[PDB]
């Protein structure tokens, strides 16, 4: 609001995921590694709230590599046969500071036969006195 | 750790 006395920080959770699985017959480009990502807010707080849209950023080898997501729970879902960092963009609803923030995620695969992967990391997004129409949304989530 | 093979075709620089 526009009667701060204490300085107030707003912080958001975004969360970076990830599954993989291998298929022991790949596809017919000969993609053995199944796997798909994760973008969102912790269970309970809705990132729709504070955030618009989403864009995953995956390798050139795969068929557009960039997925955007202006839906509810944000994701991608591939095959490859390779891990690698996926640069990844959550969009943000704000005429303020940054409207995105870019997680640089780590793609990890497992070896063919045993492929147990899941996996979920959550980032902190403080904003230190944000207007009120950020900090209304951010407290929405 | 049993990761599967990485694609360095790219460069992180």
């Amino acid at each position: 609001g526009s009667h701060m006395a204490s300085s107030c920080a707003v912080q958001v959770k975004l969360e970076l995921g990830h599954r993989a699985q291998v298929r022991k017959k790949p596809t017919v480009e000969g993609f053995t590694h199944d796997w798909m990502v994760f973008v969102r807010g912790p269970e309970h707080s809705n990132i729709q709230h504070f955030v618009e849209k989403v864009v995953f950023h995956l390798h050139e080898s795969f068929p557009r590599p960039k997925r955007v997501c202006k839906d509810p729970p944000y994701k991608v879902e591939e095959s490859g046969y390779a891990g690698f960092i996926l640069p990844i963009e959550v969009y943000f609803k704000n005429k303020e500071e940054p409207r995105k923030v870019r997680f640089d995620y780590d793609l990890f695969l497992h070896l063919e036969g045993h492929p147990p992967v899941n996996h979920l990391r959550c980032e902190k997004l403080t904003f230190n006195n944000p207007t009120e129409d950020f900090r209304r949304k951010l407290l929405k989530a | 750790g049993g990761k599967a093979p990485r694609k360095q075709l790219a460069t992180k620089a």
